[PDB]
RNA sequence: CGAGAGACCGAUAGCGAACAAGUACAGUGAUGGAAAGAUGAAAAGAACUUUGAAAAGAGAGUGAAAAAGUACGUGAAAUUG
RNA sequence: UGAAUAGGGUGAAGCCAGAGGAAACUCUGGUGGAGGCUCGUAGCGGUUUGACGUGCAAAUCGAUCGUCGAAUUUGGGUAUAG
RNA sequence: CUCUAGUGCAGAUCUUGGUGGUAGUAGCAAAUAUUCAAAUGAGAACUUUGAAGACUGAAGGGGGAAAGGUUCCACGUCAACAGCAGUUGGACGUGGGUUAGUCGAUCCUAAGAGAUGGGGAAGCUCCGUUUCAAAGGCCUGAUUUUAUGCAGGCCACCAUCGAAGGGAAUCCGGUUAAGAUUCCGGAACCUGGUGGUUCUUCACGGUAACGUAACUGAAUGUGGAGACGUCGCGAGCCCUGGGAGGAGUUAUCUUUUCUUCUUAACAGCUUAUCACCCGAAUUGGUUUAUCCGGAAUGGGGUCUUAUGGCUGGAAGAGGCCAGCACCUUUGCUGGCUCCGGUGCGCUUGACGGCCGUGAAAAUCCACAGGAAGGAAUAGUUUUCAUGCCAGGUCGUACUGAUAACCGCAGCAGGUCUCCAAGGUGAACAGCCUCUAGUUGAUAGAAUAAUGUGAUAAGGGAAGUCGGCAAAAUAGAUCCGUAACUUCGGGAUAAGGAUUGGCUCUAAGUUAGAACUGGUACGGACAAGGGGAAUCUGACUGUCUAAUUAAAACAUAGCAUUGCGAUGGU
RNA sequence: UCCCACUGUCCCUAUCUACUAUCUAGCGAAACCACAGCCAAGGGAACGGGCUUGGCAGAAUCAGCGGGGAAAGAAGACCCU
RNA sequence: CUUAGAUGUACAAGGGGUAUUGUAAGCAGUAGAGUAGCCUUGUUGUUACGAUCUGCUGAGAUUACCUUUUGUCUGAUUUGU
């Protein structure tokens, strides 16, 4: 494909949320399970 | 059976997404969407589009 | 336990595809510890990344078949490539074999061999 | 935005949600959207010793109590010796 | 509006020649052109039979069968909404 | 001490969740053999490497666009998580890499559509854009500069928007964890800044001549092009050899046996078709030939395009294969042959010949030749010579039958679309090897009943709704053959006979003679059942998306009626 | 439909072969939850393993096979509002 | 369930004998037809090549056969009120 302006950034925000599930979280809490919903596989969801 | 692997072609790429709001039903042709208004006149809150 | 990285490379240094590329299983210590492409080109200069191709196509059964089947044995009717006079169409062979008597007949007239009315 | 109260709840109630609940996820898609609370006075959250390969198993220290040991209230049954 | 049918068989109409005929018929060869002429692949259609139905696709799979310069097949763009 | 409320559970094929059930049973992903040895390790069939075999090679090879978007890569981990192990992964985590005027991102014509203003009218919307607009030439005034730029006056001869068909440029090597028509090395081209003049028409000087100072914008067309149905015969475009280097095979034996090597942008040189050879005396071209050419004629006479070949670049570069240094890890240095028999590319819209009758446009061509008989010789609002800077603005990794697209899915899937070797068989069946690639997220041993493959005596349709199933036969070439026609037909009817191979006919298509054998000459592969009587729709064609492929409906053709189009509708 | 040659469809079944069943490892489905499970005669919500009498009926276990209960499932196809 | 376990034949394994399709490579020898090089020529002789021909011999390969020999089966586990 060709990729315009605006899409290219929108896919870098994804990308950089793809990393894992805050590590500050469960020093809050401590152990206890808080568990997240978004980031991004790439098998599975694209972006908007 | 018709339907799921013909859906899979999708050639024609009709909606894209919205500025202001979050609304995909912002088509190449028609310019349409539901929500807020891509382009919009005043902001298109309805009244139809909450039950409580 | 990868070797994955010299595996992908190997092929694109000597400039043969995937599968063909051998590898001498003595030293495979110091083809580990060869990476990058200037690594392993000097492993192409003690002649451990070599293609395996030992097989000759050897024209020897082919040429000897070739030579009888096309001079005119064995085609009798049994294998045969084109039924009889014809293979290419039996329309067009038959006008372009009367069409190469003008190629013939043209250079009587005006080398002047024969007369026009004769 | 602040204060006060009503015969007005105490994690299946009630605000979507008490807690990283819009965040690991799912749908093209205004959107749907779960799991989910927790020591003590002081963390001192087990030095040191000993066995095993890590897991796992025993002596020893800290501290008011370790009959409070980090997966930290009370605890039943199918399940399960 | 853009892309695709290799290979292989016949041939009226037009026009000429040669033997033959009162003349015309007849009659022997060459030159040559119009095909739902016609034939096999691409593109493309669905007659029979067995196994599946808590399984691979929410009507599936194996063996088997049709058409092709014609009312030919196909992609993309764009328009038409109870 | 008495008053008040969402006030007693076993149930609508209900409701909020865990847990039970078949059950540790089946499944464990379409039948493309696997055997053996190692590296590493806690653990090895699986990573990885070697020996060896199955397997495909019009794709298991190669490779671009849409769509997606960093999944590639190197680094790094074995926990959760993979239909099992697991030393492994896109899972997990962290960062890097994708360099264009150069490849795509533009004008105008078509399908088709948009922007703006007011009105007709109830909005939608149609309409205006078509005259100004937009664009260009000529003249005047004020200001300023290395330049410049602006305002006023004058010119009728044209007017909507969007491609895939119409509309810039390019080859080759090094190198990368990755790649460059991109970085980089070598050689090109496009876009602007430096040096040289030809005709209408005219002036001055000079003159058979030719030389030069004043001031010189410049082709909205007569008329022709860019411009579109079907269809046919030509005549040219290969396998292989020759010469040079190297080796005679685990086993009897082999140096005119096999294999490898055998090469190269551009410019200059200079060919088929066409037409002033229209015109036409004549006759090259299988030719029917009015035609066009050797050959001949005007007026004074000749020309364009262009497969291939010849020549330059290349002083130089590669390459079968070897010689040294030598620290023995590792690093360099030297070197051969070169030539002859042939496709469906391109050449041919002409020509041949038919109809359903062949588009539209910007840039651009089109914009009318004089001198010497021609010979010969030069320039052009054109072309040559020569110097310096700058190239916008992003997509650019990479997957593209896929782990990136796409079936919610690590599912027997959908999925545009590029390139074309040998010998055997028409081609692109089949046959089988190359360049070249590879057997999937569990395994061993026996191999019941039953469901999944073939063979055979005797019979020959006798069996079953059911000739469904299954059998006869088959090529090449010659002989021999049926009613009747809308005269376009039927014919491969029936009834019979023979092949390959080798020798010989002829020192070179192909066909005719001649000889032997076996189960059989098409020996794998491959390859028609026939006789006799009978219907309907003329023919080809359209069809019920998850139980109705037909006699339904269309079809070229024909008639009545509406009906003058400002129609009928 | 007649007619010619003929035919595993059958007579008539046998034999051999590919793959699995048997058996084993691993991980691990499926909708899925009546106390219960003999037969002959007898009464009867009307065709009883289940109720009355009488005859009969033990457990640890695996391979098989299509007769009942009437499986896997949908509030019947007839039939009327 | 029959059977073999060094003491002995259950298998494979080492040797001898017979049958299974029927007359091989290796080695030797014969008959008939055609062509070419070289030599001689009225004549012919010699050499080279391909098919055809002759002789050994029921040959070789060779299955579950008849007959006879070679290779292997400790511990550990563990029984009589």
């Amino acid at each position: 494909a060709q990729k315009s302006f605006r899409i290219k950034q929108k896919m870098a925000k994804a990308k950089k949320q793809n990393r894992p599930l805050p590590q500050w979280i469960r020093l809050r809490t401590n152990n206890t399970i808080r568990y997240n919903a978004k980031r991004r596989n790439w098998r599975r969801t694209k972006m908007n | 059976g018709k339907g799921t692997p013909s859906f899979g072609k999708r050639h024609n790429k009709s909606h894209t997404l919205c500025n202001r709001c979050g609304r995909r039903s912002f088509h190449v042709q028609k310019k349409t969407c539901s929500s807020c208004g891509y382009p919009a006149a005043k902001t298109r809150s309805y009244n139809w589009g909450a039950k409580a | 336990a990868n070797l994955r990285t010299q595996k992908r490379l190997a092929a694109s240094v000597v400039g043969v595809g995937k599968r063909k590329v051998w590898l001498d299983p003595n030293e495979t210590s110091e083809i580990a510890q060869a990476n990058s492409r200037n690594a392993i080109r000097k492993l192409v200069k003690n002649g451990t990344i070599v293609k395996k191709a030992v097989t000759v196509h050897s024209k020897s059964r082919t040429r000897a078949h070739a030579q009888s089947k096309r001079e005119g044995r064995h085609s009798g009717y049994g294998k045969r490539k084109g039924t009889r006079e014809a293979r290419l169409p039996s329309q067009v062979v038959w006008i372009r074999r009367l069409r190469v008597l003008r190629r013939l007949l043209a250079k009587y007239r005006d080398a002047g061999k024969i007369d026009k009315h004769l």
